[PDB]
């Protein structure tokens, strides 16, 4: 089924944004 | 079909954040040209507005378009119109563009195959690109079977990406 993404709900453009040592991205 | 010569990484991320590390990515990579794979059409669809948000250009194929119209898309990526596109899975996608040095998973498929007819390149020699999967907690499973079953490894996204792995 096709369902609305999360992603398209939440503000798209804030700033900032890295990775750490096991890859998990920081928002 | 081959991976050789493709450098792939992962990053964990939740799914109300792939776009915020989506754009990250923007940022952080040297990108000529990229492509971006997400696992439904109208996932395709939005995706390509959210970028478009976003401030860059933004063309996008999927099956259910005609394919009359993936061919004028296609041929004005092909020529450098637009830098990225959004697609999803298609049997007769295409020949690959040289230009491109960076394919996104956005969404993390679920058979080795389709990896495989994501990242793969024509002949080993030659093509130098990064490839970066966007996987879920959920995802993981997946991660480590894709790999297995094709015999490669993919590795965490490193603080810095070396440009000759891609430039």
């Amino acid at each position: 089924d096709e369902n609305l993404p999360e992603w398209a709900i939440e503000n798209p453009s804030k700033l900032g944004g890295s990775f750490d040592a096991s890859g998990a991205f920081h928002g | 079909l081959t991976l050789k010569g493709v450098t792939q990484y992962y990053a964990f991320v939740q799914e109300r954040q792939k776009v915020h590390c989506l754009n990250t990515l923007f940022s952080k990579l040297q990108i000529n040209q990229s492509i971006i794979f997400c696992n439904s059409t109208q996932r395709v669809e939005l995706l390509a507005k959210k970028i478009t948000e976003l401030g860059y250009c933004c063309y996008y194929i999927h099956a259910k378009m005609a394919q009359a119209h993936r061919n004028r898309v296609f041929h004005d990526f092909r020529q450098g119109l637009c830098r990225n596109l959004v697609c999803s899975d298609l049997f007769t996608r295409g020949i690959d563009v040289q230009a491109v040095n960076v394919v996104i998973n956005f969404d993390f498929p679920r058979m080795a195959e389709t990896y495989l007819h994501r990242i793969g390149r024509s002949g080993r020699f030659g093509h130098l690109g990064i490839a970066i999967n966007l996987i879920t907690y959920e995802d993981r499973f997946d991660l480590h079977r894709i790999e297995k079953e094709l015999g490669t490894e993919i590795k965490p996204i490193p603080k810095v990406i070396d440009p000759a792995l891609y430039v």
